[PDB]
DNA sequence: AAAAAAAAA
C-alpha cells in the first residue's frame, strides 16, 4: 500500500502550545481574548494572526527551560494545516457574547433553531463547525526588525519576483511584488451545500473544498431509507453557506526582467473580507500561500505529472501613492497658510515645473 | 540483480581513485552549510566528470556509458549519492528539507568521437546512445513544476505516508505507468490529507534547437530537434543563442502500435533528455597577462588610431567610418534621474551613398566582429512581426507573446539593409524604439512594455541612381526628417573618379584576391570541415603570442587581431565608467556655439540634441583610452569628427 | 493571429 516514514513533527504539542499562546498572551488584558470577545458580539468579521507575536512570545518564554520546539518554522514550512488547527482552537475557546444581539436578522440561525426544535424535541444532527463559523482567518508575515532582534534567521518576507518562484516553494508562505493588471468581479463561492429532504426528518448537508462538485441522489432520512422512495432531495439556497470569491493576475516589474526576456505572470485567488482591497494598475506587496492546482479541470488527459499553480492571498500592502481627493487635514492647512505667506505664486510655479527645459 | 551492485562498487572505486571530485563535493557542502544561518545563492547538487579519465581507467565502463547509458548512468548516480551521503555530516538537520533526496545527477565533458552530430545527422541507429548536438535556440516553453513524490498524513494514525510518481520522461528506464490519483483513504479507511511543503516538485521546460543554416545542404531548409531538460539549468540561455547540448537520444510513446492508429504509416516520436548545456559562442574570460597587455597597450599614445585601422583590413579608405564604428561599438553610458526620467546613452550611425562603395561589406564585418548583433533586411521584414508576435503554445493551450527581431537584440546592435526601400508603415515601429527604447504591445488581452535598448546602424541609397552633389540633401534622401533627426551621425559617400585612387584601389583589390588558406593548395576549392575534436573545452606574459597582433608585416604602424580587440571591448564595456569634467565642457560649449553660428551651408540642420551627441562621443573616447575622467582631447577629436561628418574635412 | 494574392477605388 503506502510505506510510512518518521518525521519530527507532532501536532499534539503544537495544538497545546497554540492554545496556551492564545489564552495566556499579553501584548486591556490579553489581546487575543479581546478579539474573540468582539467576534462573539458579531462585531469583528475577520481575525488576523501576527507571527511576530508568536516569535517574541516563544523567545521570551525560552528563558525558562520548558519550551522545547518552535512554531514559526513549521508555520513557514506548511501553512494550510495550521489554518484548521487555528480555527479549531478558536472554536474551542470562543467566549460568550457580552452584548445584546439583534437575533431576528440571522435567518441562518433561525432556520437552524427551527430544525433543532424539530429534531431535539423528539430526542438531531451534529452540524459541521464551519457552517456555524462566521469569521475569517488571516495571517500576517513577520517584520525584519523582529528577526534582527534575535540571532535566528526567521526572515520570510523578501518579495521575490514572479520568475524567482521555483517548484520548491509550493506549500510555503511567500511574499511577491509586481503590478496588478487584471481584476475580475466578485462572485459567490460555495463552502457547505445543503439539500432539503421533502419534510423527511433532518436535511442532509455536504461540504466540498474541491473546484468541482457532484450532487447527491438518495438521502439518509429514516422514512426515505425505508424500502420505497419518499421525496426527491433538492438543494436549498438559503440553508447553504457561501463566500465571496475573486481572482486576479500580477505581472513582473520591468526593472526585474533579465535582458532579452519576456515578463511572466502569476494567478492570485482571494476570498473573504479582503476582497476588493486592490485595483488594477498599482504596485503591491502580496503575501500568501503558494498552492498547486490540478490540471484535470481542462480535461485533456495529458501532462500526467504537470500541474498548474496559484497563490492564495493572505495580506496585501497597497503601497504606491494616494490621491486622497485633497481631503482637508491640519498639515495641508498650514501648508496653504505658507502658500498664502509666499505672496505671488504662479511665477514660481511656472519656474518649478520643468527646470530641465530652459 | 547483482550487476547493479557491481557497477556501483566499480564506480565507487573510480571515484576513490580520483581526488578532485571529492574536493569539489566537500567544497559544495561547506558552501551550502555556510549559506544556512550566517548574516541568496545555493550550489546545485551536480558535478561534471571528464570521461577521458574514465576511458583511461576502465574501457568497459566507458564503452557501456557511451553505447547504452540506460544501464550505466543510474548505477553511477546511485554510487555518487551513496558517497555524498557517507561523507555528509549534519547532526541537527531539518524536517521537511531532509526528505529532498537529491540524487546528484551528472554532467559530461571530453572527446565524443563519432557521437557529436548535427540535427540533420540524427538517424535511427543513433537511438539510445549518448550524443552531443550543436545548434541554435529557436523557441522555448514555459516553466511549469511537476510532481514527483507526495506526502500524506492521517490524524488517527499519526503516521506520515508517501507515494512516488514517475513518468516516461522522468527516468531513463521505462517502468510501469502510475496515474496522478491522490491517495485519500487508508487501507482501514482513515482519511489522508495531502501535505504541501513536504512533497517534491521539480521544474520543467521544453526547448527546440535548430541546425545552423550556414552549414546546410544546397537548396535545403534547416531542420530542428527538441530537447527536454528539468530540475537545474531549467532557464538558461534564450531563443537566438548558439548552444551545445549533451544528452540521451531516446524514443517514447506507443506511436500507434495500440488500437488508436488510423493509417498504416505511423511513426514514433524521438526526443533528447538533455544532460548538460554549454554556450558555443562560435573564450569570454580575461587572464592576468591579458589584463597586463591591455593596460600596456592602453598606456600607449596612439591606441585609438591603431584600433580604428585594425577594423576590416580588406576595405580601402573609409578611415573615419572605421573610427565611428569603433566609437559606436563601445558608446556612452545611460543616465537615469529621479526627476529627469531617462537619457539615451549610445550612438546610431546612418550612411548614404551611390552603389558599389562597400557599405554592405562593412555591415557584414560589424555583424561578425560584434559581441551580439542581428541582421535584418528592409524588404524581408514586417514591422508588426519585428517587435512581437502572438502564438498559442501547443502544450498549455494558451497564447503567449513571442519575442520579435529587435527585442532579441536588447543591449546589442541591429543592422538594417535596404532601409530606404523598407515600407513606410513599419517605419513608425522603428520610430517608437528610437523614442524611448521601449515597445508596447496591447493586443488580444496582453498589455506589456518590453525593454529594447539597442543601437541601430543602417545604410540606404539615394532616390536617384547616383548622388547629386548639386541638390538639396533632403531631396536626395527619401526618408522623412522626423526619423533622420534621430541619428547622431550622417555619412555621405561618393566614388569620385581619380586615376591615382583607381590604380591604388585596383592594386589593393587584386592583392586581396591572390590569397590562399594556410596549409591548403590552390588547385581545389574549399571543402567543409568537421567540428572541434573536443566537445567541451575550457609561461605567462613572456611569449606575446597573439598580444601584439601583427600577424603579417605590411606597414610600420601596428595591428591587432580580432580576438584581442574583442577582449579589449569586453574589458572596456564593463570595467570603466568615465565621468565628464568642466575642462571638456568649455570646449564642447565653445564649439557648439561656433558651429551653430558659423552661418554657412551644411548637409543637415543642427539643434540642441547635437550637444548630447558630443557628450556621449567624448564619453566613448574616454572609454577607449580607459580613463575614469574626460579630457579636452576627447572633446577636440569628437568635434573634429563631427565637423568631418557634417562639413567635410 | 499573421502572411500573401486580387479587384476596385
Ligand atoms: N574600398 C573598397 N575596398 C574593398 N572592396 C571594395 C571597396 N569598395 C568597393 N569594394 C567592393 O565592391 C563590391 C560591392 O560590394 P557591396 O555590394 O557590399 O557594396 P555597397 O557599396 O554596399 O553596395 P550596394 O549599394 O549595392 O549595397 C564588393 O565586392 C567590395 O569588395
Ligand atoms: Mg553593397
Ligand atoms: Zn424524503
Amino acid at each position: 500500500a503506502l510505506p510510512s516514514i518518521q518525521l519530527p513533527v507532532d501536532y499534539n504539542n503544537l495544538f497545546n502550545e497554540i492554545t496556551d499562546f492564545l489564552v495566556t498572551f499579553k501584548q486591556k488584558g490579553p489581546k487575543y481574548m479581546a478579539m474573540l470577545q468582539k467576534v462573539a458580539n458579531r462585531e469583528l468579521n475577520s481575525v488576523i494572526i501576527d507571527l511576530d507575536d508568536i516569535l517574541q512570545y516563544q523567545n521570551e518564554k525560552f528563558l525558562q527551560g520548558t519550551q522545547a520546539d518552535d512554531l514559526v518554522s513549521a508555520i513557514q514550512q506548511n501553512a494550510n494545516h495550521f489554518t484548521e488547527l487555528f480555527c479549531r482552537a478558536i472554536d474551542n475557546n470562543m467566549p460568550l457574547p457580552t452584548k445584546e444581539i439583534d437575533y431576528k436578522d440571522d435567518v441562518l440561525d433561525v432556520i437552524l433553531n427551527q430544525r433543532r426544535l424539530r429534531n431535539e424535541r423528539m430526542l438531531t444532527e451534529l452540524f459541521p463547525p464551519n457552517l456555524t463559523r462566521r469569521y475569517f482567518l488571516y495571517f500576517k508575515p513577520l517584520s525584519q526588525n523582529c528577526a534582527r532582534r534575535y540571532r535566528k534567521k526567521a526572515i520570510s518576507s523578501k518579495p521575490l519576483s514572479v520568475r524567482q518562484i521555483k517548484g520548491d516553494f509550493l506549500g510555503q508562505l511567500i511574499t511577491v511584488r509586481g503590478i496588478i493588471t487584471r481584476v475580475s468581479d466578485v462572485k459567490p463561492a460555495v463552502e457547505v451545500i445543503a439539500y432539503t429532504c421533502d419534510q423527511c426528518g433532518y436535511e442532509v448537508f455536504q461540504e466540498v473544498n474541491s473546484r468541482t462538485f457532484t450532487p447527491l441522489s438518495e438521502c439518509t432520512s429514516e422514512e426515505c431509507s425505508q424500502n420505497q422512495t419518499k421525496g426527491q432531495l433538492f438543494m436549498s439556497t438559503r440553508a447553504s453557506k457561501f463566500s465571496a470569491f475573486q481572482e486576479c493576475k500580477i505581472q513582473e516589474l520591468s526593472q526585474q526582467v533579465p535582458v532579452g526576456h519576456i515578463p511572466r505572470s502569476l494567478n492570485i485567488h482571494v476570498n473573504g473580507t479582503l476582497v476588493r482591497s486592490l485595483s488594477p494598475g498599482d504596485i503591491v506587496d502580496v503575501t500568501g500561500i503558494f498552492l498547486p492546482a490540478p490540471y484535470t479541470g481542462f480535461k485533456a488527459l495529458k501532462a500526467g505529472l504537470l500541474t498548474e499553480t496559484y497563490l492564495e492571498a493572505q495580506f496585501v500592502r497597497q503601497h504606491k501613492k494616494k490621491f486622497a481627493s485633497f481631503s482637508l487635514t491640519s498639515d495641508v492647512e498650514e501648508r496653504v497658510m505658507e502658500l498664502i505667506t509666499s505672496g505671488d505664486v504662479y511665477n514660481r510655479l511656472a519656474k518649478s515645473i520643468a527646470p530641465e527645459i530652459y | 540483480d547483482a550487476v547493479f551492485g557491481d557497477r556501483v562498487r566499480r564506480f565507487q572505486e573510480f571515484l576513490d581513485t580520483f581526488t578532485s571530485y571529492r574536493d569539489s563535493v566537500r567544497s559544495i557542502q561547506v558552501y551550502n552549510s555556510n549559506n544556512a544561518a550566517n548574516y541568496l545563492n545555493i550550489l546545485p547538487h551536480r558535478i561534471i566528470i571528464s570521461l577521458d579519465d574514465l576511458r583511461e581507467f576502465d574501457r568497459s565502463f566507458w564503452s557501456g556509458i557511451l553505447v547504452e547509458p540506460a544501464y550505466f548512468i543510474p548505477p553511477a548516480e546511485k554510487a555518487l549519492t551513496d558517497l555524498a551521503d557517507s561523507m555528509d555530516d549534519v547532526p541537527h538537520p531539518n524536517a521537511s528539507a531532509v526528505s529532498s533526496r537529491h540524487p546528484w545527477k551528472l554532467s559530461f565533458k571530453g572527446s565524443f568521437g563519432a557521437h557529436a552530430l548535427s540535427p540533420r545527422t540524427l538517424t535511427a541507429q543513433h537511438l539510445n546512445k549518448l550524443v552531443s548536438v550543436e545548434g541554435i535556440v529557436t523557441k522555448t516553453s514555459l516553466v511549469r513544476p511537476k510532481l514527483i513524490r507526495s506526502v500524506h498524513y492521517a490524524a488517527k494514525t499519526g503516521r506520515f505516508h508517501y507515494r512516488d510518481y514517475t513518468d516516461a520522461t522522468t527516468t531513463l528506464t521505462t517502468r510501469i505507468p502510475t496515474p496522478a490519483i491522490y491517495p485519500t483513504e487508508d487501507t482501514e479507511g482513515n482519511k489522508l490529507t495531502t501535505e504541501y511543503g513536504y512533497s517534491t516538485f521539480i521544474d520543467h521546460q521544453r526547448i527546440t534547437v535548430q541546425e545552423m543554416p550556414e552549414m546546410a545542404p544546397a537548396g535545403q531548409l534547416p531542420r530542428s530537434i527538441d530537447v527536454i531538460l528539468d530540475d537545474d539549468l531549467v532557464d538558461k540561455t534564450k531563443p537566438g543563442d548558439r548552444v551545445n547540448v549533451v544528452g540521451v537520444f531516446k524514443s517514447l510513446g506507443a506511436g500507434g502500435m495500440n488500437q488508436s492508429n488510423s493509417n498504416t504509416l505511423i511513426g514514433f516520436k524521438t526526443l533528447i533528455l538533455g544532460n548538460t548545456v554549454y554556450p558555443l559562442h562560435a573564450r569570454q574570460m580575461l587572464t592576468d597577462f591579458d589584463i597586463r597587455n591591455i593596460n600596456k597597450l592602453s598606456k600607449k599614445k596612439d591606441i585609438f588610431d591603431i584600433l580604428s585601422q585594425s577594423l576590416a583590413p580588406s576595405i580601402y579608405g573609409h578611415d573615419h567610418i572605421k573610427k565611428a564604428i569603433l566609437l559606436m561599438l563601445m558608446g556612452g553610458v545611460e543616465k537615469n534621474l529621479e526627476n529627469g526620467s531617462h537619457l539615451r546613452g549610445d550612438i546610431n550611425i546612418l550612411m548614404v551613398g551611390d552603389p558599389s562603395t562597400a557599405k554592405s561589406q562593412l555591415l557584414r564585418f560589424v555583424l561578425n566582429t560584434a559581441s551580439l548583433a542581428i541582421a535584418t533586411t528592409g524588404r524581408g521584414s514586417s514591422g508588426v512581426g519585428l517587435t512581437a508576435a502572438v502564438t498559442t503554445d501547443r502544450e498549455t493551450g494558451e497564447r503567449r507573446l513571442e519575442a520579435g527581431a529587435m527585442v532579441l537584440a536588447d543591449r546589442g546592435v541591429v543592422c538594417i539593409d535596404e532601409f530606404d526601400k523598407m515600407t513606410d508603415v513599419d517605419r513608425v515601429a522603428i520610430h517608437e524604439v528610437m523614442e524611448q527604447q521601449t515597445v508596447t504591445i496591447a493586443k488580444a488581452g496582453i498589455h506589456t512594455t518590453l525593454n529594447a535598448r539597442c543601437s541601430v546602424i543602417a545604410a540606404a541609397n539615394p532616390v536617384f541612381g547616383q548622388y547629386d552633389v548639386n541638390r538639396d540633401p533632403h531631396q536626395n534622401i527619401a526618408l522623412p526628417d522626423s526619423l533622420l533627426s534621430r541619428f547622431d551621425l550622417l555619412f555621405v559617400v561618393t566614388d569620385d573618379i581619380n586615376e591615382i585612387r583607381d590604380r591604388s584601389i585596383s592594386e589593393h583589390v587584386l592583392r586581396t584576391h591572390r590569397y590562399l588558406p594556410p596549409g591548403y593548395l590552390e588547385g581545389e576549392p574549399v571543402r567543409e570541415r568537421l567540428n572541434l575534436s573536443l566537445a567541451v573545452g575550457e609561461q605567462a606574459g613572456a611569449k606575446l603570442a597573439k598580444n601584439k597582433g601583427n600577424y603579417n608585416g605590411t606597414e610600420i604602424p601596428k595591428l591587432v587581431t580580432i580576438p584581442f580587440l574583442r577582449k579589449y571591448v569586453q574589458y572596456a564595456k564593463e570595467r570603466v565608467i568615465p565621468q565628464l569634467t568642466q575642462e571638456a565642457i568649455n570646449v564642447i560649449v565653445k564649439n557648439y556655439t561656433d558651429l551653430r553660428n558659423d552661418d554657412n551651408t551644411k548637409k543637415s540642420p543642427i539643434t540642441a540634441r547635437t550637444l548630447e551627441t558630443l557628450i556621449r562621443l567624448a564619453t566613448a573616447h574616454a572609454k577607449v583610452r580607459l580613463s575614469k575622467t574626460v579630457n579636452k582631447v576627447d572633446a577636440k577629436v569628437a568635434a573634429n569628427l563631427l565637423r568631418f561628418a557634417l562639413l567635410g574635412e
